[PDB]
């Protein structure tokens, strides 16, 4: 990558346990005395892991408004400021607006005005009356522009005020009859409702941790590097992240920003508020996606995976991420029918049986001394030796297992079992818990699990055994019965 | 089974070769060609 | 033409061109065909005669005439029936044969090889 | 131009007309159509001119062949030359020359594209026609939306609506830009004199009189009223060039462009009198259609089906390609461009060759060939699929319906796909209704419309009775499905038969009657119609029945079905997987390599196909059928093929077969084969899988092969050749090297474990700096090599990639946990084989060779096995072969059972088995028992039923996992089996554990067999050695991820264990 980028290794640990930014190599092992920093790598020598879990942070030369408080449903800016949604809306973003923070400083300049921009003739018309006294001895004194004033203005208004005042309010609306017109009788509701979750709000902030000017974020935290990583093929193929290129257009005209701000000098007009602006919308696009008028597409007239993206929907977080997840020690099959078995028992392949309990196939290679070393256990497993499924036959009794029918239906669709030793490529169910499974044999397969922990097994053993799960949790009925 | 017969459809062609005029050899298209 | 072989090798003959054939030279044995396509037989003559004009490559002419067309011709030749084969031979010293029915193919190939 | 005409109303023509006559009319109309517009395009200066000469193209015969297309992954195509010179305006010059624009792919036999060593097909698709559809979808407050939407080629919607007599409107889309006026764009007679045409004008005319002003040039000129230029604007829209042109495909280029289906269907609709060449926009068509749109309310109208095949047209291979050919010439057209640019500033004179290069067509076919939706890869498990494949038809792909927006009432069988799709074949799941066959006779005609053969009924005798009918034509006859075996007292002309009027199904005399279809294969696919006895099984079954035909294994050897319908001919005629002569002559020369034979002076050599491989992993074998020196016509049989014995069709073996509850190891769809099976390869076929494994050009060096490996067991390696890839005849096994290439490793000794340090230093092994890189046979895939391919690159880079092909292959034989099935959607899997002194055997001491459940009878209702069953016995016993056609209960009542009871006594009486036929249970004997000599107690079905193998094979299905591979980010298990991933539990698998009440399980599926970096290398060292599993304290890494983007957003979320014995505050760290 490179100093200073998204995948900064100065900021973020090494690419390589133990190798630094130079390439040297330092020995550790250990949580002991071992140069924290080497020297000109300033680079720990501790794993990779770090890489996965440190957090990146750039400056944004500019306020930005976090697109959930502001663009969504009924933002809570609005009913902050007690202001409506369109001329905020005008403030930022539109840009077609003026505001005038009320503050901790005088007001000298006489009144206050709110805001007004949308007019050709301001192009000219106001300097005649504005300025006429240097430019940032007005100007920037206030009536600010942009997610600035917002956010001064955020940082402006007292809450118990706001809680008076609305409770005011509301007492005046509620002595008032009405009832006449249907347009009155439908107005007072919404405003009531609205001073309702006014004084909701304030008083939630009020006895809380929480101020209310980070609504208006100036900071932006990063991704960590290895959860977005830029695949690497042989043959020079990278399957990179969108997420890298949503972070690198705001990176890169925040550093526009940055040099056109530094450079201030020859002050210009619209020019400055175009690329602010636009440096808020391309942060309003990384955030959330999908949600503006417009958004923004890659180069296959697709649609980034934005934030929101990610965190919402049936294949991102919260839904099987955390959810569904893939476990060792489980295989698939394909289903037979079995008679002879026992209700307390099922039939397992030799070829899945010795994938799930290899270790402790291995176990009874080193235990028994009929082998030495792990490498020399997995050697003679991996060349079928007949002791192998003596041990693989020694193991496995008393062990229970997991059977799950993958189109799971309702409670007895996971069953446990006792499995034995059986020469084919299917495993053999017993016909009675078919019903319970809800399993025919025209073609089907079945998840195997294998329970490690002690206690795990004596849940499985004791608690989900097919004789003492004889009766149906909807009325109480028998659910094996000669078919 | 016998085709031809009362039964079945006419031969099925090649279809380069039932392309009888949009269609030449290499020698006559380099011939054309100067 | 040249690019895509015929499909079938019998080639349908007018009257004249029949009597051109028959008064003028011959070296080979000619074999006319009486058939039409009403006819409920004449499909399995057909198929036959087909098959028997692959084996004899260039030792035998092969030709067919259509009796809707040619009636009053199939008539003087006397044709008393459809499915009707008439063996010519090489030479006009010989005498033609004249077959009624759907023959079987070998005792055709024993017609046109033991006999003409 | 035509071919002979009676094709399919005599004979049922060939499952390939479909592809074959859209790629030649393709080839000889739509070259010429798109040539032609290709512009005149030149420079501004007034100085360079380039022409395209349209009757002068004509193609080039390819350089390679097929066989080496397929071999070296090229791409079967010829080049197409156009004879056109450059100008010059300099020395106003031009000079002539013919130029190479591009190369075009072209179809073989079968129907099919080479693309990169590749065969694809292109499937059909169906879109709605361009015209004029009326419609009413009613409203909540009761109101009916009377809407005249109108489609032009592209899809342009110009909507009219009435709401109680209320104003015309066009709306164009959403809700907006709501004009009412029709002015013209040249000529409309907005004031009077000619809009008072079919009943009044009035309706609100102008309202007061005028609604602004009066015709002049516009309702306000300034062109088209005020609503000249409203379509988008940041504020107030003017006039301008650029929104102009955008505008005008809303207004006339997008909007009025009919074409020949949208004006014949604007002039059926409205019934107008317009010459068919005018494909546009007309002031009357407006006119007319707000008249209708006006008088559907007043009593008098009807309203269109959006299901209605008259409404509909199908896409084929032919305008695919004309339009990818278009969007190639504009590719092209833009590259001259760019070239006629840049060659006046270098100051070069260029031949006409230098001006045009063979990027844009061969690209922009590629292309569509390896992207478009409707260019699929072809099926190739056996000779069935390749010709199903081909004929299909699909609502799908670009421009038309999805899987998700698609609604209820276009997944059902319309009383129009009668002649023309099969209403039973379709594909199952969330594409239902969506994807479907082609009827057997069906035929696209004239303005891609699906046509049926009937027969006409008329006084006259024409000449030909039969016609090819059209869905619009079709409801307006009344097509009969009788018979006329049916006599009363007075006259046989009043005798009634089922018809079809309009879309019912009424009775009616037979005077009455149009059109009759005569047909049995007409209604069906080619899928359905190998169903013997297809009138007694469930309509519900036949899907399936049809389903499971295109999943057959060929076998070894094959053989022909006792009972079929005879359309397996005609299938394995035109599956291409025969050879057929091409001349005549006699077989001269056989060798089982090739045949050569001699006809007409020349002589023909064919090759053989001995071993190949197919799509999905099966062996096409071939052999010759006629002896040294017989003859043979043009186009009759030579070789047989895979799956072909014969001239026939045949993807399964004959094997007796007896109905009974044997011990339960045919519980439901279980089947019980016995070792006869196994020991005569009667079920046993060839498998051939293809591992390839490639070469790159790294920093340090180009991945070098080789045939040692530093540290590689010598036995892993023996039967490596001393190049470097294994050679033939190898019995190679799992996890055997088959290449093995020694890519350059960093010499990274920083980098490496120190654990590797340790084991190289006290056992003294050496630091080597070379990958372990090789293909290692995976689990299972074992075999004999047959074939090795070694390549290399040849193009500008000078370093040449080597790419190895090794094809193993296998001898599967049928075990337990294979599919089996028959033609009447009982499938089956292998539960048990027995010895052939452990089965019951029939009264002449036979032994049975397979044994099903009774009981799948009444379930499934298909009773049409059990006559093929019965029949079957009798072919077996009789030397005979049944070639019976669906229906056959139209010459008699129960014709069936008189013609499987009078087979079955002839076969009992012509061999002396008095029990094939027993007089008191017909079809029923009473067999004994295998183990007991003892005769079961009541009769049992026996028969010769026709069984198939099926693809879907235990050993491409087993799985087993300890530890191995995790995703780098979600650090689970990766996948499926061929990364070696874990079976993955979630939703309703968790709702069953905590139902259950158990928490140790849910939490070890987790954390432990799941995303936990410390968790699992801490339960692989306690489970080598052993000791007390512990409970982990940390959460796993989805939930550090989960806290990781929700700081992305500038949120936060802790932990915290307030502790029950001191209140203090034990916060996690995350």
């Amino acid at each position: 990558p490179e100093k200073d980028g998204l995948f900064c290794e100065r900021i973020f640990g090494p690419i390589k346990s133990g190798i630094c930014a130079c390439g040297n190599y330092r020995v550790i092992g250990d949580e002991k005395e071992d140069p924290k920093f080497c020297e000109q790598c300033g680079v720990e020598f501790v794993d990779s892991r770090i890489r996965r879990y440190q957090m990146g942070y750039i400056k944004l030369a500019c306020p930005v408004t976090h697109v959930w408080y502001l663009k969504r449903l009924p933002s809570y800016i609005a009913n902050f400021l007690d202001k409506p949604l369109k001329e905020l809306e005008g403030l930022v973003y539109c840009d077609f607006s003026f505001a005038r923070p009320i503050a901790k400083k005088p007001t000298f300049l006489r009144l206050r005005g709110l805001f007004e921009y949308e007019i050709q003739s301001w192009k000219y018309s106001i300097p005649l009356f504005f300025t006429t006294q240097g430019f940032d001895t007005f100007r920037n004194r206030e009536i600010s522009t942009g997610a600035g004033a917002i956010r001064e203005q955020l940082a402006d208004l007292d809450l118990r005020t706001i809680i008076d005042y609305s409770f005011a309010e509301w007492k005046e609306l509620g002595e008032e009859g009405s009832t006449g017109n249907e347009w009155e009788d439908r107005k007072v509701g919404r405003r009531k409702d609205f001073l309702v979750r006014r004084m909701e709000l304030v008083k939630h902030f009020i006895r809380t941790n929480i101020e209310p000017e980070w609504m208006v974020l100036c900071l932006l935290p990063v991704l960590p590097p290895e959860l977005r990583p830029i695949i690497q093929i042989d043959g020079g193929k990278l399957m990179s992240s969108d997420i890298n290129e949503l972070y690198r257009r705001v990176i890169y005209r925040n550093n526009t920003l940055t040099d056109l701000l530094s450079t201030s000098r020859s002050t210009p007009g619209e020019l400055v508020m175009c690329q602010e602006k636009l440096v808020q919308e391309a942060v309003d696009t990384l955030l959330d996606n999908g949600i503006r008028g417009q958004p923004m597409r890659d180069g296959h007239n697709k649609v980034y995976k934005s934030f929101s993206d990610v965190i919402e929907g049936k294949e991102g977080r919260f839904r099987e991420t955390l959810l569904g997840k893939r476990v060792d020690y489980s295989g698939r099959s394909v289903i037979v029918v079995g008679p002879s078995l026992s209700l307390h028992r099922c039939g397992l392949p030799r070829e899945i049986a010795i994938e799930l309990f290899q270790t402790f196939v291995i176990r009874g290679l080193i235990r028994q001394h009929l082998a030495s070393n792990i490498g020399v256990a997995k050697r003679k497993i991996r060349e079928k030796e007949p002791i192998v499924w003596k041990i693989l036959q020694e193991v496995m009794q008393g062990h229970p297992v997991l059977l799950n029918r993958a189109p799971t239906l309702h409670r007895l669709g996971i069953q446990a079992f006792q499995p034995i030793l059986v020469e084919g490529r299917a495993i053999c169910l017993h016909p009675l818990v078919c019903k319970g499974f809800n399993a025919d044999f025209d073609g089907d397969q079945m998840a195997v699990h294998v329970p490690l922990s002690l206690e795990a097994q004596a849940e499985a053993r004791l608690l989900m055994f097919s004789h003492m799960n004889l009766l149906s949790p909807a009325i109480g009925d028998p659910i094996s019965v000669p078919t | 089974i016998d085709y031809r017969g009362p039964d079945f459809h006419e031969p099925t062609p090649n279809m380069l070769a039932h392309l009888k005029e949009h269609g030449k050899i290499i020698s006559r298209e380099d011939l054309e060609k100067l | 033409a040249k690019h895509v072989r015929e499909d079938y090798l019998v080639k349908k003959l007018s009257a004249n061109e029949i009597t051109e054939l028959v008064r003028g030279e011959r070296n080979v044995p000619l074999i006319i065909d009486f058939y039409a396509t009403w006819c409920g037989p004449c499909i399995l003559m057909a198929q036959e005669l087909e098959m028997l004009a692959v084996e004899y490559e260039k030792n035998a002419m092969i030709v067919k005439v259509d009796t809707d067309d040619e009636y009053e011709f199939a008539r003087d030749m006397q044709v008393r029936g459809l499915p009707t084969l008439y063996f010519i031979s090489p030479d006009p010293n010989k005498d033609a044969i004249r077959t009624e029915g759907l023959i079987p193919i070998q005792m055709m190939r024993d017609i046109l090889d033991n006999d003409m | 131009m035509l071919r002979d005409g009676n094709e399919g109303m005599s004979t049922i023509p060939g499952f390939n007309q479909i592809q074959f006559e859209g790629f030649w009319r393709f080839i000889d109309q739509g070259l010429t159509e798109e040539l032609s517009k290709f512009p005149k395009m030149e420079d501004t200066d007034q100085e360079i001119e380039f022409q395209l000469f349209v009757e002068t193209y004509q193609l080039a015969e390819p350089l390679i062949k097929e066989k080496d297309a397929v071999y070296e992954s090229l791409t079967y195509s010829s080049e197409l030359y156009v004879s056109a010179g450059l100008i010059w305006k300099t020395r106003r010059e031009m000079q002539e020359q013919t130029i190479l624009i591009g190369n075009i792919p072209l179809m073989n036999s079968l129907g099919t594209f080479i693309v990169n060593g590749i065969y694809r097909i292109v499937i059909n698709q169906i879109l709605q026609s361009p015209g004029i559809y009326y419609r009413s979808e009613l409203d909540h407050n009761g109101i009916s939306v009377y809407t005249g939407t109108i489609i032009s080629d592209w899809g342009g919607r110009s909507e009219l609506e009435i709401d109680r007599k209320a104003r015309i409107w066009a709306r164009v889309s959403r809700k907006q830009k709501i004009s009412i006026l029709v002015l013209s764009s040249a000529m409309g007679s907005n004031l009077r004199e000619i809009l008072d045409n079919v009943c009044y004008p009035e309706i609100f005319l102008s309202f007061l009189n005028d609604k602004e002003k009066k015709k002049i040039g516009s309702k306000e000129n300034a062109i088209l009223e005020f609503y000249q230029q409203f379509a988008c604007v940041g504020g107030d829209p003017v006039f301008s060039e650029s929104l102009c042109k955008d505008l005008q495909k809303k207004f006339f280029q997008q909007r009025c462009e009919l074409g020949r289906i949208g004006r014949r269907n604007m002039n059926r609709r409205l019934n107008l009198d317009i010459p068919e060449n005018n494909t546009f926009l007309l002031p009357r068509d407006i006119l007319a259609a707000a008249d209708h749109l006006i008088g559907m309310k007043f009593g008098m109208g009807t309203l269109d089906d959006m299901n209605h095949l008259k409404h509909k047209r199908i896409r084929s291979v032919a305008d695919l390609l004309q339009d990818q050919f278009g969007l190639a010439l504009v590719r092209l057209e833009n590259v001259v461009r760019g070239t006629i640019s840049g060659a006046i500033r270098h100051k070069l004179i260029p031949t006409p060759q230098n001006l045009v290069t063979s990027t844009p067509l061969t690209t922009t076919f590629e292309s569509f060939f390896g992207l478009h939706p409707l260019s699929q890869v072809l099926d190739r498990t056996n000779p069935l699929t390749q010709i199903v494949h081909g004929r299909k038809l699909s609502y799908l792909g670009p421009g038309g319906l999805t899987g998700r927006t698609a609604s209820f009432r276009i997944r059902d069988i319309h009383p129009s796909h009668y002649g023309r799709i099969c209403p039973i074949d379709t594909s199952e799941g969330i594409n239902v209704g969506l994807i479907g066959s082609l009827a057997i006779h069906a035929r696209i005609g004239p303005w891609g419309s699906l046509e049926s053969p009937y027969y006409e009924i008329s006084e006259r005798s024409k000449r030909v009775q039969m016609l090819y009918l059209s869905p619009s034509r079709d409801e307006y006859y009344m097509l009969a499905s009788g018979n006329s075996l049916a006599l009363n007292q007075g006259i046989q002309e009043e005798q009634v038969v089922p018809a079809r009027y309009r879309q019912e199904f009424l009775t009616i005399a037979w005077e009455q009657v149009h059109f009759r279809s005569i047909f049995s294969f007409q209604y069906f696919s080619i899928g359905a119609s190998l169903i013997p006895f297809i009138e007694h099984n469930d309509a519900n079954r036949a899907l399936m029945s049809s389903n499971m035909q295109r999943q057959a294994v060929p076998l070894s050897q094959s053989e022909k079905c006792i009972v079929g319908t005879g359309l397996e001919r005609q299938v394995a005629l035109d599956s291409g997987v025969l050879a057929i002569a091409e001349h005549e002559g006699k077989i001269i020369y056989t060798n089982t390599d090739k045949i050569v034979l001699l006809g007409n002076g020349n002589t023909v050599s064919i090759p053989l196909v001995m071993y190949q491989r197919s799509n999905k992993n099966t062996c096409m074998h071939q052999k010759p059928q006629i002896p040294r020196g017989k003859c043979v016509k043009k186009g009759q049989i030579l070789a047989d093929g895979a799956a072909t014995v014969g001239g026939e069709l045949a993807l399964g073996k004959n094997v007796l077969v007896a109905y009974m509850p044997w011990e339960g190891y045919n519980f439901e769809d279980a089947v019980l084969i016995s070792e006869r099976l196994v020991y005569e390869d009667i079920y046993t076929s060839f498998h051939i899988r293809k591992y390839e494994i490639q070469t790159y050009v790294t920093s340090q060096g180009p991945e070098k092969v080789t045939s040692e490996i530093p540290h590689l067991e010598a036995h892993l390696l023996r039967n490596l050749d001393k190049n470097g890839i294994v050679r033939l005849g190898s019995w190679v096994e799992t996890g055997d090297i088959l290449v093995g290439k020694l890519t350059p490793q960093m010499a990274k000794e920083s980098s490496y474990a120190p654990e590797d340090r340790l084991l190289r230093a006290i056992l003294g092994i050496q630091v080597s700096t070379s990958k372990e890189t090789c293909l290692k046979l995976p689990i299972g895939g074992r075999g004999r090599v047959i074939d090795v391919r070694w390549i290399q690159k040849k193009g500008g880079s000078s370093y040449n990639p080597e790419t190895i092909h090794v094809y193993i292959s296998q001898k599967r034989e049928i075990k337990v946990g294979d599919k089996v099935a028959g033609r009447h959607g009982n499938k089956g899997i292998i539960s048990r084989i027995l010895l052939r002194q452990d089965m019951p055997y029939l009264q002449d001491g036979r032994p049975v060779d397979m044994i099903f459940n009774p009981l799948g009878v009444p379930s499934r209702m298909n009773v049409g096995q059990i006559f093929e069953c019965s029949l079957g016995l009798a072919g077996s016993l009789l030397d005979r072969h049944y070639r019976i056609a669906p229906f056959d209960e139209r010459y008699e009542q129960e014709a069936s059972r008189k013609l499987v009871f009078s087979e079955l006594y002839e076969a009992s009486k012509q061999t002396a088995n008095p029990w094939v036929f027993e007089p008191e249970y017909p079809g029923k004997s009473r067999i004994f028992d295998g183990r007991t000599g003892d005769p079961f107690e009541q009769p049992v079905i026996i028969g010769n039923p026709y069984i198939l193998k099926l693809i879907h094979q235990v050993d491409d299905k087993i799985h087993g996992r300890s530890s191995g591979h995790y995703a780098l980010v979600t650090q689970q298990p990766l996948r499926g089996r061929a990364k070696q991933g874990g079976q993955r539990v979630g939703e309703m698998e968790v709702w069953a554990l905590e139902g259950f009440g158990v928490a140790h399980i849910l939490q070890e599926m987790l954390t432990y067999k799941s995303d936990h970096i410390k968790a699992r290398q801490e339960v692989l060292g306690t489970t080598i050695i052993g000791g007390t599993i512990p409970n982990p304290e940390d959460a796993p890494e989805s939930f550090r991820l989960l806290v990781r983007e929700l700081r992305s957003l500038a949120l936060e979320l802790n932990h915290f264990l307030v502790s029950e014995r001191n209140f203090q505050i034990n916060r996690m760290e995350a």
